[PDB]
């Protein structure tokens, strides 16, 4: 990604906001892929420690290694908006031409958190 | 009218068999609510009130069922 | 064949912008490779010929039965690849240009 | 006696068809909360064939209840 | 005395007949709950499928329907 | 009159043969719809394979309806 | 008198039997259908394959419907 | 009263007919249930309370045709 | 009387014993283009497969049926 | 006569209500393996899960079984 | 005589008991397809695994076919 | 006497169709466990031991239906 946070030591614990639902990879999880959603995603220590995170698409490969393997495009932490509620509004009204860009630039705002 | 209450408790344990669909019924309504806020669980407020709705248009069917069963055993 | 990748840093958005134009003249093709330049030490650059799986062949594979992909769209999986080894082809042969 | 024994057991096996309706109801609204999960934007549009597939269950299961008071107070 | 009650036995029992109807128009709605929440641009299109799915599906439910009557008249 | 109760009779459980063809046509319109889900562009082939697979999941409910008409007229 | 009853009662009750092919019939296109769909080019086979999917469903509703017919004439 | 009686006992018998429907309802609760910690174990604790609901909803329907046999042998 | 009436009461009770190998018989059916759609390259065994599923579901279908047949 | 009559044959009646039982408990367990398969790492809870699941579905059955019990053996 | 009907009666509704077989041995190679299409590399173990699930099932089909061969020739 | 033998008889057959239960039960445990020892095919040694835990319980219910079809023949 543009940035670079996770070796691939130790297993941990982490959750994923899939396309078929937010879901779970713990462990020897079986090696289940499908695209993620924008939209928050929880990583946790050992003794749960809480940390966080983003993700604006990609997949998550799984291989049976016990280690989770996830690339986006944005990855940083949840600590880091009237501009967005003109463009969210500029994007409900769209003319004939191609509207498609506007609908998905909302999607990865439905998290606000 | 030995055979009238003969009937009368033939035909009531008959009725009983049609709360098979309720029972069935209800468990594949909370089966989704369960496969369905597991998949997406920020719909958990939404598709639990819709959980609720199904339920209840499914229980008043075995409700229908175990009318007539009542009905046979203190009625005509 | 566009003109004016190389003035900074190439970036992301630059790769979006040629590798749809790949699937946008014609599909045709399910043996795409692709030509760079490995780089180690900087001592000297590396002719080589590194591929990208089709869809075709990405779903005829005789061992990836493993993978429990949830009967969704398996012909993303060959774009979102592909247009990762042009952003990591724009990186080392842009390492062994410096 | 035998006039009055075929009121009572037929009504009551009319109720035995109540079971496509109650398991019905349930595929519908299953269906539907398996369906809305999955894509939250098309709810309401869902909702009209839901109610619509869920009346139509039930009549079919109204059918056999209308039998089943025919018997005993015809 | 008989007959009469065989009659009526056998308007409860043609009730039965109406299961398929129950469960049956669920499942084609509950495809088309299943099937526009995957794709919506294909509503109006599947919905005239889905009108003809539990059309054939509780006009044969009906058929069982109709013999419940005949079995009562004649 | 013995006789007539048994026309009346087992044509109300000859009608309960037909809910197979009630959940039968339901799977037809189901994996129709679930046909045109997975691919628009085969709207052409699959609705040919579902006219003619609900045809014959109804050949069967006409052979339980005909059995119930053999016994109230025949 | 009762032979003639028990004649027609057990054809009604042999007629229940063509629920199964009802369903055994119907689950033949449920993969026909969800197969073509997934792959459109293997419409040749799954076509043969499924024509032997109905028949043999079909036989056995054409046993049931033979007893209903053996209790009415 | 003889064949009262001899009604009573065949009844009961069809009234327990209607637990088919609360053995397979209860298990597609729990199939749901297993089925969905197993893909999200983080709402192990909120499908619990609708593994709770779920079945008990289900099971009541049997307690009803369970209720009528009893009514059949001693009433 | 009771005895010939028996007989043809119970022949179409001994005939619902089909309605099992209905669904079931499918369900190979289904399965085996449920299967053969995900991997063409297996036809030919699990065509050797679908058979195997079917004539010994089947043959649960004639002992039903020869019950039916031991009363007629 | 008629009154034994009538104990045994809904007796064979009231085994039909372990049909639900026999289905119940297979759709628990298959969704445990096919749970326990999707994520290996919760086979202590998901077997939690699944006794506490099973001994709901058998209990319908056992109701069943005491109905068919308790007729030939009541009065 | 009368016991002679219900012998015959009896002998139909016990065949009633082959649909769990008819349809249990299919649901068992549904998996069997299912297992080679998802993995053809495990045809050898999990075939051995297909007619296991069908012979257990198949086993409790003779008691369906035992009883009812028990009414009609046996007493 | 020969009514309640004859009933006897009845309700014997009657008690073989709870065998349908366990018959469709053991095939959905191998259903699953074809269907998960080939999706994640490392784990063979654990979910085996639940298909045969799902199908003895399983079976238990259709051995309940040929205990009860015992007591109508020789009891």
């Amino acid at each position: 990604l543009t940035q670079s946070i996770y070796n691939q030591k130790e297993v941990t614990q982490v959750n994923i906001p899939s396309t078929a639902g937010e879901l779970g990879i713990l462990a020897n999880h079986v090696p289940t892929i499908q695209q993620l959603k924008p939209g928050v995603v929880e990583v946790i220590e050992t003794n749960g420690e809480t940390k966080s995170y983003f993700i604006s698409g990609g997949f998550a490969t799984v291989q049976p290694d016990s280690e989770l393997s996830v690339n986006s495009i944005e990855a940083f932490q949840a600590e880091d908006k009237s501009l967005t509620a003109e463009a969210q509004k500029n994007a409900q009204s769209a003319d004939e031409a191609v509207a498609a860009e506007a609908e998905i630039e909302l999607e990865v705002l439905e998290a606000l958190a | 009218m030995q055979l009238v209450l003969a009937g009368k408790y033939i035909g009531a344990g008959l009725a009983s068999i049609g709360l098979v669909g309720a029972g069935i019924g209800i468990a594949i309504v909370f089966a989704a609510l369960i496969n369905g806020v597991s998949r997406n669980p920020a719909l958990k407020g939404q598709l639990f009130t819709y959980s609720i709705l199904g339920f209840a248009l499914s229980e008043a069917t075995g409700l229908f069922a175990l009318m007539i069963a009542f009905l046979l055993l203190y009625a005509v | 064949s566009f003109g004016g990748t190389g003035k900074e840093a190439p970036t992301f958005e630059e790769a979006a912008h040629i590798a749809d134009e790949i699937l946008a003249l014609d599909t045709q093709y399910d043996d795409i490779e692709i030509v760079y330049n490995k780089v180690l030490s900087g001592i000297s650059f590396e002719p080589i010929m590194k591929e990208s799986y089709s869809a075709k062949a990405i779903e005829d594979a005789p061992k990836f039965g493993q993978y429990e992909l949830e009967d969704d769209v398996v012909k993303n999986l060959a774009d979102f690849s592909l247009a990762n080894t042009i952003y990591a082809a724009m990186a080392e042969g842009h390492a062994a240009e410096i």
